[PDB]
């Protein structure tokens, strides 16, 4: 049942709540339909994050800062990777050259590019999407 | 990141439709001014809503200042559910580019305004 794909990171009740405005935060709520994105593998390993039926499309600001609203620029293309720690990893190929891979702050928001490298465990996101099992 | 800690007591008003962000003080604030100190002032901000903007009184050279400013969360309680408040502490060295020593925020929707939300909020240095 491919639908609202919930994704978050860092132990603790906090979900990625996207808003048409662009300022997405780690809201710890599941009452308002604003914490779901259409995560899917567009290309071989390339997964995209688009909150179609809830918010907007993502468009990282040079990886450094994560945002989305206007258009799903290539910045939003990430390589789907999995870690043996019950978490998902997404490498922003757009900036992979700098060993930078999308990282968000559970209690801050998505914007840690300068530390998207193996520095903040926050890179290991925990997805709760409605798969087709 | 680490900005220290900030004590606060937030209450709600159902007459004018505003949340009273009554913070007590901030402790262990980062340095900025020339002397292991700074002029940190909390600038209450909000998500997209952006229906509120208050500037606290500059606290000259102090990493543990007390004041307890009254921030009026201009937004109906019924609307709060979709408004994430953000408290950023700005420095006022008065020489260099005032930096954001840190900030904090919480999903209002998860903040059940039953009576008064009092707690020892942790401060983090959000690199801005």
């Amino acid at each position: 049942y491919k639908k609202p794909k919930l994704l978050y990171c860092s132990n603790g009740g906090h979900f990625l709540r996207i808003l048409p405005d662009g300022t997405v935060d780690g809201t710890r709520d599941r009452s308002d339909q604003h914490i779901q994105l259409q995560l899917s593998a567009e290309s071989v390993g390339e997964v995209y994050i688009k909150s179609t039926e809830t918010g907007q499309y993502l468009a990282m600001d040079t990886d450094g800062l994560l945002y989305g609203s206007q258009t799903p620029n290539e910045e939003c293309l990430f390589l789907e990777r999995l870690e043996e720690n019950h978490y998902n990893t997404y490498i922003s190929k757009k900036h992979a050259e700098k060993n930078w891979f999308v990282g968000l702050k559970k209690n801050g928001s998505c914007k840690r590019g300068p530390r998207t490298h193996y520095g903040q465990k926050a890179i290991l996101f925990l997805p709760l999407p409605v798969s087709s099992d | 990141e680490k900005l220290g800690k900030l004590q606060y007591s937030l209450d709600y008003d159902f007459q004018n439709n505003q949340l009273l962000v009554g913070i007590i003080q901030a402790a262990e604030l980062p340095a900025l001014d020339m002397g292991g100190t700074s002029d940190p002032y909390v600038k209450v901000f909000l998500l997209p809503d952006k229906k509120k903007k208050f500037e606290t009184k500059v606290h000259r050279k102090t990493l543990n200042p007390v004041f307890n400013e009254q921030f009026t969360f201009k937004v109906p309680y019924s609307e709060l559910g979709g408004k994430t408040l953000v408290m950023a502490v700005y420095d006022f060295d008065r020489f260099s580019k005032h930096d954001i020593i840190g900030e904090f925020k919480v999903p209002m929707n998860t903040v059940d305004f039953g009576h008064v939300t009092e707690e020892w909020r942790d401060l983090q240095s959000a690199e801005k």
